[PDB]
């Protein structure tokens, strides 16, 4: 170990580590050389003048969890090739913008969870390098539109766990290299029209965890959009037209929503999304519209009246591997020839009364099927002939007299109980690789015990 | 007896959970994954505010040593070109 001012420890290569010391000010001893400097988890309370002034080539500086109260207006003089400032978990109650205001080469400035609840107009000026700024877990109850615009070098906001309500047109206009901006567990509860105009390079936006009523018409202006979050809010819509400014979206978080209406195009011409799930909308009546979105692995409807699905779902989707439309009012089904890529389909509880020999003939990557709670009276003998790895086949509670074998010699688990017509005893040589099975009657287990679980428990259903 | 900052522990698995003002990361360098209480996370790693904990997320960015995000790194291994948060062969 190279020989170091106590009570810190050098590693060689400028770098000295004296967190965690209990130290009321800054260590003194150290090489001017030094490059970095963790100070942090003491009890320094206070930055007197100059207290950098022997360390002017600092490039690192950490003074997180000291619960430091004051920073002096000229304690950070001279470091001119600092880069990093990190001063999380202190008492700072407002931004030191005095103190910063010389730091030309910072480029990353943390005052996260500090009980910040003003930043002064001024803040910032001088930061012509900031590429990260985190304002998170304070108490600000505003976006600081003025401080940011003295940013635009800037890629990376949080502005995360704060008080914010509103924004205002154009509060961010000048961050024009913003990639990143996080607004998640505020109380916003309006956006304006114009709000984002000017963040063109914006791939992330968080608003998860606020109070969102409305679905944002001001991400029309963020056309560089990938990345989208607005889960746990309380959106009922998503109109159309919704994403018409973002053809780059591959993202969007919805999810605890209120969410009963989604227009029937709000999910056209995305042709990166690569998932859509959608549960509980339950005023939805047509199929999505997804031209110009066919590149879903994905695609999920719940809850909803759609009674139908289109012929062109499998001629136009491209890799999708899962299916669930789940909970709605099918009666028909089309053809899924053409979904090669489909692993799991789910159409339980439905209305879906036959399956014919086509219904499920291209589908050779299939290894779960879970048509249960439907009213399906007759399947095609050889409905499932032309399958694939065909693992998990579930046909409970329909309204079966008979049931195909055909294919299904390779079925782990097959589910039959519920089908109180159904007559038939499986034999145990069409399904050599069985080891769940379900059945309406208990002398339909005879096969598969002495008179692999094999149950004629209803299990409550 | 637990370690300090840490409300409930195992014998085994380190911290179960960790004071709510701390953050929990798990280690596994291993036979199985050993919980540790920090105040802020290490490098490689992003302080997660999380509704259930705070967390030390891992940085699961292609060629990035340090991160803003899951998403968004702020350095690069040495020798690769930072370019709006990705890191880049050239
Ligand atoms: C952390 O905080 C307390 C509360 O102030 C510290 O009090 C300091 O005591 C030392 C020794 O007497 C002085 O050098 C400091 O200047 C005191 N603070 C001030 C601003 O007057 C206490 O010592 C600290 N505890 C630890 C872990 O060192
Ligand atoms: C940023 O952009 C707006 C709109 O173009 C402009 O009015 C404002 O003065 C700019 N701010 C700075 C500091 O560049």
């Amino acid at each position: 170990p190279p020989l170091c001012a106590a009570p810190c420890s050098c590693d060689g290569d400028r770098r000295v580590d004296c967190s965690g010391k209990g130290l009321t000010a800054v260590p003194e001893g150290l090489s001017a050389f030094t490059q970095a400097l963790d100070i942090s988890m003491n009890n320094i309370t206070q930055l007197p003048e100059d207290a950098f002034k022997n360390f002017p080539f600092l490039e690192e500086l950490q003074l997180a969890g000291n619960d430091l109260s004051f920073i002096h207006p000229k304690a950070l003089s001279g470091l001119k090739e600092l880069k990093v400032l990190t001063l999380q978990n202190n008492q700072l109650k407002t931004v030191p913008s005095e103190a910063i205001r010389g730091l030309s080469a910072l480029q990353s400035l943390r005052l996260d969870a500090n009980h910040i609840t003003s930043v002064p107009e001024d803040s910032f000026e001088g930061l012509v390098q900031l590429r990260h700024l985190w304002l998170d877990d304070n108490s600000l109850t505003e976006v600081p539109v003025h401080p940011l615009s003295n940013l635009p070098t800037l890629q990376a906001l949080t502005l995360a766990l704060n008080k914010i309500s509103s924004i205002p047109d154009f509060a961010f206009t000048n961050l024009s290299s913003l990639v990143v901006l996080h607004l998640h567990n505020n109380k916003i509860r309006s956006l304006s029209q114009h709000c984002f105009d000017g963040l063109d390079n914006l791939e992330t936006l968080d608003l998860n965890y606020n109070n969102l009523g409305e679905f944002p018409q001001a991400i029309k202006a963020l056309p560089s959009l990938k990345e989208l979050g607005f889960h746990s809010n309380s959106i009922s819509v998503i109109p159309d037209g919704a994403f018409d400014g973002n053809p780059l979206l591959r993202t969007i978080h919805l999810y605890d929503n209120p969410l009963s209406f989604v227009g029937n195009s709000a999910f056209h011409n995305l042709s990166d999304l690569h998932s859509l799930v959608i549960r509980g909308a339950s005023m939805v009546q047509q199929f999505p519209n997804l031209t110009g979105t066919v590149h879903l692995e994905s695609l999920t409807l719940t809850g909803t009246k759609i009674s139908s699905i289109p012929n062109n779902l499998c001629q136009e989707q491209k890799m999708l591997r899962t299916l669930d439309l789940s909970y709605n009012n099918i009666r028909d089904l089309p053809s899924f020839n053409g979904c090669h890529a489909l692993e799991e389909i789910s159409l339980q509880r439905n209305q879906i009364y036959q399956i014919k020999e086509g219904t499920f003939q291209g589908l050779i990557s299939l290894r779960i099927l879970d048509l249960s709670r439907n009213l399906i009276h007759e399947i095609h003998s050889r409905a499932f002939a032309t399958l694939g790895p065909i693992t998990n086949l579930d046909v409970s509670f329909n309204e079966l007299t008979s049931f195909p074998t055909e294919g299904l010699n390779g079925l782990n688990q097959l589910k039959l109980v519920g089908n109180f017509k159904l007559k038939e005893a499986l034999a145990a040589k069409d399904f050599v690789n069985l080891r769940s099975l379900s059945v309406p009657y208990a002398y339909q287990c005879c096969a598969f015990w002495g008179c692999i679980h094999c149950t004629p428990s209803t299990g409550h259903h | 007896a637990c370690a300090k900052g840490c409300e409930l522990c195992s014998e085994v698995n380190g911290c179960l959970k960790c004071s709510p003002k701390l953050f929990i990361l798990l280690e596994r360098n291993d036979i199985r994954q050993v919980g540790v209480c920090l105040p802020s996370c290490p490098p490689g790693y992003f302080d997660a505010r999380n509704p259930d904990m705070n967390k030390c997320i891992k940085c699961k960015i292609e060629h990035c040593e340090a991160c803003f995000s899951h998403n968004f790194c702020t350095k690069c291994k040495e020798g690769l070109y930072l370019h709006k948060g990705r890191c880049y062969p050239a």
